[PDB]
RNA sequence: GGUUUUGCGCGAGUGUUUGGGUGUAAAACCCGCACGCGUAAAGGUGAGAGCUUCGGCGCAUCAUCGACC
């Protein structure tokens, strides 16, 4: 198997240890022929050691820096690996949502929007990649605007074993205040592009799809409001 | 039920922590004498009489003679290598002889003996 | 007779019965990602 | 009432909880929740796993059922089926029973978190007496 | 070098403007029927 | 567990805890913003804090803790 | 918390950090703890009478 | 350090018991975006005008 | 030694402390076989808390008719 001895440097409690495990993260995803076979149970490992680096650091500009870097790290990836990268990202942050506390949550939710706004910069070379377009959105339907509570995780067969991993709601309610607020950053609302405002509308299919399917009521009327908004093209 | 003197006839055990120390020491004094040798002798695989019981197993008294002559220890030897002998139980069944004669060979194996003199 | 003998088979059913009991709750008790491997 | 009779300080923090989410929702579930969070431990008999079961056998599947009390196991259930079962306290058998047949575990306060209003649950009591 | 918001504490901006706006148009509501049952007593 | 370390500290003992007959209650601790023993003024119970002190060379400085 | 860091016979961090058991994310229960240190104070004490 | 998981191991009739709560920060389980999406608007102030 | 209620652990099981092992020695820590108590040797209808895709499910408990020994 791969050897990967920085996760454990990645939680100390010194920075200079956390910094060099972080700079020894680069050097693994840089090398192409080990990065390009990154297994889904690979990934797994990757960034739990990463949720405790961000879990670990202090200050408040120090935990924005990170959540940049760590956003900054899909473009290290070769593109075979890039869509079980953020498969990881989605699972892991699933399985410790709850586990946060109320004071580092704050760096967390700023995490996830790091994240997700990497992955809508990502997408850009109709100047949209579309094979680009499938992943991304795809991966968005499959955890924050899901229709199933669970998500499967790996195969199942002699040498397999068994993950499944709800999607707690606190994540479909974070992703649902955002999202506007990506795609404008990165310029999806950009009412010239006939491009653009398709890929708008797949997502505003997909979440008005979570609006007429869900049985929560926290998503119900969070959802309402995520599409009533002003700098959305349908209502505008 | 206190209708006699139950004030003059009451016993506590304040002494269970000081008695167990002196059991403890009493089975180091023995093994002092008896340095390399074990401390309790060897005893018999025998069944519980009643009904209630005559699924469990236990250890008995001493080896009967049809035991000892079985296996191949003499009479007058086992008290003095460690054998406890019983002259009262018969073995009165093949099942009873043929465990405890696998129990006395089983002795001899682990058993190290040194000379007399 | 009769009577004082089936008084001591069921205290030896009732017996066989618990010891039986006690044996199942045995069967029964018988029947990579995790911290303390993956930062050790 | 005004103060639960429990001295842990986790069933403390659950009725300050549930206080919350009674005062502040007009759901009936978390007004009756509270008030089986100050019952004492004969007013909260345990629950059987036969007994989730055999309120499952209609149409119920998929729903959060959810007790205020100790869910416990029976032996003469010999099949558990896949449920989410909300509680305050699991053995370890039904925990483990549970587990193995695929379904999930919860606490109070995951319940409130994930379904606050209550919303798709079964409530549950056990046997008086 | 900024320091931005909290994301929790942009939940609470967004729900406490949309209880302004509320307030507001609810005590103009209360200001116009107070001056129609004053006319009607 | 901020909440589980205020029950502690709050009903059973705390070692900074001065009782007076007068009706409050006071905070020995020298981190304390008000040397009062209440919730949100509790050095322990909150992981998040601050307090301003005063060195003898006369400087007064911000003490803030995180978590 | 993962882990905790050994430090040396100086004080200095020597490098090297053990992962923290469970038993310190065990529950912390003072109304446990004062029933059985109020029971278990009372097991040494030494018979008194007239 | 390496012995804690050990002994807690080794104890028979017993194991690390499941506690009751699973988020002991109350704060989190209260000012959340899950449980203060679905919650009525107050129906007052924490100090309350004196009418008359 | 009975009994009622509250708190607590575990839970169809529960109880280490007669005793053994160990110890910084009347403390603390560990448990081999027994033993005490206990458990073992699914129906309809109508009310009914709670939920709800507003169509309906229906806890506990009660009542009424059934089922089986
Ligand atoms: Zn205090």
């Amino acid at each position: 198997e791969k050897s990967m001895p920085f996760i454990k440097h990645l939680a100390s409690s010194d920075r200079k240890v956390r910094t060099a495990a972080l700079n020894s993260l680069h050097a693994f995803l840089s090398a192409r022929q080990v990065a390009s076979a990154l297994t889904t149970l690979d990934v797994l490992k990757l960034w739990k050691g990463l949720f405790y680096a961000l879990w670990m650091c202090d200050r408040a500009i120090p935990q924005q820096n990170l959540c940049n870097e760590l956003a900054d790290l899909i473009w290290q990836l070769p593109r075979e690996s890039v869509a079980t990268w953020l498969r990881g990202f989605w699972a892991t942050m699933a399985r410790e949502w709850t586990g946060i506390d109320v004071l580092r949550m704050e760096k967390f939710l700023l995490l996830v929007r790091r994240v997700l706004g990497a992955s809508f910069k990502w997408m850009k070379k109709g100047a949209w990649d579309q094979s680009k377009v499938d992943e991304v959105l795809g991966l968005l339907a499959e955890w924050p605007f899901s229709l199933a509570e669970e998500v499967r995780i790996t195969q199942s067969s002699e040498k397999g074993g068994e993950i499944v991993q709800k999607i707690p709601v606190g994540m479909r309610l974070h992703v649902l205040d955002i999202w506007v607020d990506e795609v404008e950053r990165v310029g999806l609302l950009n009412e010239d592009e006939e491009e653009a405002r398709m890929i708008v509308q797949r997502i505003s299919d997909m979440v008005d799809a979570l609006e007429q399917t869900t049985k929560s009521p926290a998503v119900r009327t969070r959802s309402k409001d995520s599409l009533g908004d002003d700098r959305l093209p349908a209502n505008r | 039920h206190f209708r006699k003197h139950w004030q003059r006839r009451v016993r506590c055990h304040f002494d269970q922590p000081g008695k167990k120390v002196t059991r403890r020491l009493a089975r180091r004094a023995k093994a002092a004498a008896l340095a390399p040798r074990p401390v309790d002798k060897l005893r018999p695989i025998v069944r519980c009489p009643t009904v209630k019981y005559n699924r469990r197993t236990r250890l008995g008294r001493g080896f009967t003679l049809e035991e000892l002559k079985a296996a191949g220890i003499p009479r007058l030897l086992a008290p003095t290598i460690g054998i406890a002998v019983d002259h009262r139980r018969k073995n009165l069944s093949e099942e009873s002889l043929a465990a405890n004669v696998q129990r006395l060979k089983d002795y001899k194996a682990r058993l190290i003996l040194f000379p007399r003199k | 007779n009769k009577i004082r003998a089936e008084l001591r088979k069921a205290k030896a059913a009732r017996h066989h019965a618990r010891m039986e009991q006690q044996r199942d709750l045995l069967a029964r008790k018988r029947q990579d990602l995790d911290t303390r491997e993956l930062f050790a | 009432r005004k103060a639960p009779k429990s001295d842990n300080v986790y069933l403390k923090l659950l009725v300050k909880l549930y206080r919350f989410l009674a005062r502040r929702t007009e759901a009936p579930f978390n007004k009756v929740v509270l008030r089986r969070l100050f019952m004492s431990r004969i007013n909260r008999p345990p629950v059987s796993l036969s007994r989730i079961a055999r309120n499952l056998k209609n149409g119920n599947e998929k729903k959060t059922v959810v007790v205020v009390a100790t869910v416990t196991d029976d032996n003469r259930l010999l099949q558990v089926p896949k449920m989410e079962v909300a509680a305050l306290r699991f053995t370890a058998k039904a925990r483990a029973r549970i587990e193995a047949a695929g379904g999930r575990t919860l606490t109070l306060d995951q319940l409130a978190l994930e379904k606050p209003t209550g919303a798709n649950t079964l409530l549950l009591r056990g046997p008086k007496n | 070098n900024d320091i931005l918001v909290p994301e929790t504490l942009l939940k609470k901006r967004k729900s406490q403007e949309k209880a302004r706006a509320e307030r507001a148009a609810a005590l103009e509501k209360r200001k116009q029927a107070n001056k129609e049952k004053r006319q009607v007593i | 567990s901020d909440e589980i370390v205020w029950q502690i500290i709050n009903q059973q003992f705390c070692a900074f805890k001065l009782k007076t007959t007068k009706g409050q209650n006071f905070c020995r601790n020298e981190y304390s913003v008000s040397g009062l023993c209440n919730r949100q003024s509790c050095p322990l119970a909150n992981s998040r804090y601050a307090t301003v002190r005063q060195s003898p060379k006369g400087t007064i400085y911000l003490y803030i803790k995180t978590i | 918390r993962p882990t905790v860091t050994v430090f040396g016979a100086d004080g200095k961090p020597t490098g090297a950090t053990e992962v923290l058991p469970k038993v310190f994310s065990a529950p912390i229960r003072p109304d446990i703890v004062k029933h059985v240190h109020t029971g278990m104070a009372k097991n040494k004490r030494q018979p008194y009478a007239v | 350090i390496k012995q804690l998981d050990a002994v807690y191991e080794s104890k028979k009739g017993f194991f690390l018991p499941a506690n009751i709560v699973s988020q002991a920060d109350l704060s989190r389980l209260i000012n959340s975006t899950e449980i203060q999406s679905v919650l009525r608007a107050p129906k007052g102030e924490a100090r309350t005008k004196r009418a008359c």
